[PDB]
């Protein structure tokens, strides 16, 4: 029932500015403390700021104190991170997360799903999808999402019908500074030809909505 | 029966019509005058009837500047003179006649007047007033050295009737003045209804009598009760032989000057014994089981004042505000102590608050709505200013349902609400007070009542582990319900005993 | 400013095993330490508060201990779904510092990799580039050597590997090697092969094709 939802993350130009949204649901902020934490795609977690919804107090991490300004709006039931003067070392996944009820602690018991902020002077780029086909017991087929900026990318199979044995591997930063990943699924030989298989790609940074069909070849 | 009198001396207004009218309303149908009888400048065509049933006047009787023919005071027995006119006159009759008119005073129908307990008599400059030189005024006056002055009155008055024996108020045979004083046996200390030693007045007759009893008195030296004169009115509580203590005597009656009554006038209130206008400086009105009565307040009677915020001129207590709280106990509404309030604002010319002026709030015990402190005078590390505050209702809230909100007060160490015991309704918020301690131990299930689930918001104060390390904990004599600060005075409730707010070992 | 030091960085353990993680703080924290579990790409779930208390809806196998400077998480009976990175947190006052984190991963029966090679597409060749892909599927343990062979010749530098995060049901891994080069350098060789070597292998399985 209680859940958070964020948005508004994506590519930004260094020294640019940005406002994240954290839309509350299932409780009243008023009185509750909302915190923001971020995490570099390799490393661990770092606390950023906090905010009581009642009196509107705010603290900040010295790592951020001043460039950033956490706020909210009570009638709307949503928190906000204003991220001014963005450095490349700001590139990380940012989560909002509310504070626990049981005890003077700041244990955070409900968390947003995450929202990604990439901050580099590189340009937004459309992904190339290519079919990896079977034939050449159980057969493997796949998609190849190649050369796109920035992370992240969403690969689904048959609009969500297929989920068993689906592997979408991590992206990898290429020599060219462009990202790539394979997404592969295993299906029974007998099923090929009668079953249609398609991979649904989504790349909101460059507004790409590819649906590529993978069959075997002649 | 009884009704009050005047003090206006010889001042009036322009209208002699009004002078009549206003005179009538006061002395309506009235037996006793509690005060003075001031008949001044009265209309010439008066129909002074209501004056009939007047028996007694506790003060004096002033008759001046009037025009009517006769002064009709037939039931008038006693004038007390317990206050007196000019200085030495229980009766002052001066200048009752007009130049352009024949309207002038001719007779004083005082058939009944028996005595005057204190003060003299001034009967002068009454051009047509008659018979006054015949009356034996030292027979009426009780004071051997009061000023009896009678002259410059009538010129050609008819002789007394033969039945009055040369002492009469008027020509009539029923207008005869009846003698009061025979001088008296040594036993009777000048209080007797006849020469004989056995013929003494009762020990409660103010002046004379016609017999040695309660109800033969011409006037009562203390209180009149249904005819009898008594030193007291029947007490409220009579000793009962069944329960060996006292109980509400149904034959109780209240004093009213000198009259024992069944229930006080439509405007008046009871005070332990007497029927009084307004409660004394240490009582407030209390209506319980069909009777209003003055009850002693003890500390202070609840000086309830206006609060602050919503439904008030001030959004904060400021330096041009704090004075309007002095001696105040209860508070209607709220109390906001905002940043501006304290330091003022030089843009709108409102000065900074003198931190010692805050003490004003030490007299406060209850606040209807919410309390909101968002700033505090640094050199004070606690709200010992509200130490005497006992109850916060929360009947009007602040932000999102907050009946108490303390926030962003750095130098504050303890809270100091030693006497607080009830927050009736609303939410509570005590966050962002970076040196606040002792609050962790407090049991808010005992202060606050109704739900407990999601009413607390206490956070980002000095973490408990620090407070404990620096020794800041609830005095050992406190119960596990916690404390408002350090020491024995600050407990919520005590383990052993409590002597004047301070928890003790014995 | 407070330090949290969390030991060790990563750890392996069999199903059923007991596992013990340690956080050590720079200053006496008495009891104000929170423990979290974070799974690949999800948000971190809270597990323990005040060093030792369970949160509503966490299995009892998870337990926390300690006071002041040394705090401990223990997963008594480790399960496949318990795969995660685990983070201690000081919550005493702000700014809340977290630990480096402890990467947990499960130990399992040694599984052989299923090997698949795909050739490039005709449409990728159109833009002028080639990408062969290899694929090791559902195997254990992690380590596996994906050496390429272009006309029996060993290749170097051109390749790129990408590892799956340990599956949480059968605790297996997966891997995708990519062989990338100019379609000029592609359109001048016949035999492209992927050579995979593992512990669950007796003999390195090779997978090839022709153009
Ligand atoms: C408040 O002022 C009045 C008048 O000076 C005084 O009688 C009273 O004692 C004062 N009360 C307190 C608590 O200081
Ligand atoms: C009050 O004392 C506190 C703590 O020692 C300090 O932070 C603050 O600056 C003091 N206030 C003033 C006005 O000096």
């Amino acid at each position: 029932e209680v859940q958070l939802v964020e948005s508004g993350g994506g590519l930004v130009q260094p020294g640019g500015s940005l406002r994240l949204s954290c839309a509350a649901s299932g409780f009243t902020l008023s009185g509750d403390w909302i915190h923001w934490v971020r995490q570099a795609p390799g490393k661990g977690l770092e606390w950023l700021g906090e905010i009581s919804a009642a009196g509107g107090y705010t603290d900040y991490a010295d790592s951020v104190k001043g460039r950033f300004t956490i706020s909210a709006d009570t009638s709307k039931n949503t928190a906000y991170l204003q991220m001014n003067s963005l450095r490349a070392e700001d590139t990380a996944v940012y989560y909002c997360a509310r504070e626990s009820r049981v005890s003077f602690e700041a244990a955070m018991d409900y968390w947003g799903q995450g929202t990604l902020v990439t901050v580099s002077s590189a340009s937004t780029k459309g992904p190339s999808v290519f079919p990896l086909a079977p034939s050449s017991g159980t057969a493997a087929l796949g998609c190849l999402v190649k050369d796109y900026f920035p992370e992240p990318v969403t690969v689904s199979w048959n609009s969500g019908a297929l989920t068993s044995g689906v592997h979408t591997f991590p992206a990898v930063l290429q020599s060219s500074g462009l990202y790539s990943l394979s997404s592969v699924v295993t299906v029974p030989s007998s099923s090929l030809g009668t079953q249609t298989y398609i991979c649904n790609v989504n790349h909101k940074p460059s507004n790409t909505k590819v649906d590529k069909k993978v069959e075997p070849k002649s | 029966a009884v009704c009050p009198g005047t003090l206006n001396g010889l001042s009036v207004t322009g209208d002699a019509e009004n002078q009549y009218q206003t005179l009538y309303k006061l002395y309506e149908r009235c037996e006793v005058v509690m005060g003075n009888l001031e008949i001044v400048l009265t209309g010439h065509n008066a129909d002074l009837s209501f004056l009939q049933w007047i028996r007694e006047v506790t003060g004096y009787v002033l008759v001046a500047m009037n025009e009517f023919s006769t002064l009709p005071l037939p039931n008038l027995r006693v004038v007390r003179g317990t206050q007196v006119y000019d200085g030495k006159f229980a009766i002052f009759v001066m200048l009752n006649y007009n130049t352009n008119s024949s309207h002038a005073l001719r007779q004083l129908r005082l058939t009944q007047l028996t005595e005057i307990l204190s003060g003299g008599v001034y009967i002068e400059k009454n051009d047509k007033l008659c018979h006054m030189d015949t009356i034996d005024w030292r027979d009426i006056v009780r004071d051997r050295d009061a000023e009896i002055v009678v002259k410059d009155n009538g010129r050609s008055c008819p002789p007394c009737h033969e039945v009055c024996k040369g002492r009469c108020w008027g020509p009539g045979s029923e207008d005869c003045q009846t003698l009061t004083k025979t001088i008296c046996a040594p036993q009777c200390n000048g209080h007797c209804f006849g020469p004989n030693p056995n013929q003494c007045c009762h020990d409660e007759c103010a002046g004379g009598c016609s017999g040695p009893q309660d109800t033969d008195c011409f006037a009562c030296r203390h209180f009149n009760d249904s005819g009898a004169c008594v030193p007291r009115c029947p007490q409220p509580l009579v000793y009962n032989k069944l329960t060996f203590q006292l109980e509400p005597n149904p034959h109780t009656k209240y004093q009213y000057g000198g009259v024992c009554v069944a229930s006080c006038p439509h405007n008046f209130v009871v005070d332990q014994t007497s029927c009084v206008r307004a409660c004394p400086p240490d009582k407030m009105e209390v209506d319980k089981n069909g009777l209003k009565m003055c009850e002693p307040c003890g500390g202070l009677c609840p000086k309830a004042c206006e609060g602050t915020g919503s439904g008030s001129r001030f959004q904060t207590v400021d330096s041009s505000n704090i004075d309007g709280f002095v001696n105040c106990t209860k508070i209607l509404g709220n109390l906001d102590f905002l940043i501006t309030g304290l330091n003022g604002d030089p843009w709108h010319k409102i000065p900074a608050l003198d931190p010692e002026k805050l003490n004003v709030f030490r007299t406060v015990r209850e606040i209807t709505g919410y309390l909101n402190i968002q700033s505090w005078p640094p050199h004070m590390h606690n709200f010992s200013v509200f130490s005497n505050l006992t109850t916060i209702g929360g009947r009007s809230l602040y932000n999102r349902g907050f009946s108490l909100l303390i926030m962003k007060n750095l130098n504050v160490t303890s809270l100091g609400f030693r006497s607080l015991k009830e927050i009736s309704a609303g939410r509570i918020y005590i966050s962002a007070n970076r040196q606040l301690c002792y609050h962790h131990s407090l049991n808010w299930t005992k202060v606050l009542r109704g739900p407990t689930e999601e009413r607390l918001d206490i956070k980002h104060n000095r973490p408990r582990r620090d407070c404990v390390a620096e020794g800041k904990v609830c005095d050992p004599l406190c119960s596990s319900g916690g404390c408002w600060g350090p020491g024995p005075g600050q407990c919520l409730s005590c383990r052993n005993y409590s002597r004047g707010g301070v928890c003790v070992t014995h | 400013d407070i330090q949290m030091t969390q030991s060790p960085s990563s750890l392996s353990a069999s199903v059923g095993d007991r596992v013990t993680i340690t956080c050590r703080a720079s200053q006496d924290l008495a009891t104000d330490v929170a423990w979290y579990q974070q799974k690949p790409g999800k948000a971190p779930k809270l597990l323990i508060y005040s060093a030792s208390f369970l949160y509503s809806g966490v299995p009892s196998r998870f337990s926390g201990s300690g006071s002041g400077t040394d705090f401990t998480l223990t997963i008594s009976s480790l399960q496949p779904e318990d795969f995660a990175t685990y983070y201690c947190q000081q919550s005493e006052p702000e700014p809340y510092t977290f630990g480096q984190g402890t990467k947990v991963e499960i130990k399992r029966t040694v599984a052989a990799p299923s090997v698949f090679i795909f050739p490039p597409s005709d449409e990728q060749l159109k833009s002028g580039t080639a990408s062969v892909v290899c694929l090791l599927n559902n195997f254990y343990p992690r380590e596996a050597k994906v050496q390429w062979k272009v006309d029996n010749a060993l290749q170097s530098g051109n390749s790129q590997e990408s590892v799956t995060e340990q599956d949480s049901k059968d605790s297996t891994y997966s891997l995708s090697s990519t062989l990338t080069l100019s379609k000029a350098d592609y359109e001048k060789h016949k035999v492209y092969a992927c050579e995979v070597t593992h512990q669950g292998l007796s003999s390195p399985v090779t997978k090839s094709f022709n153009r």
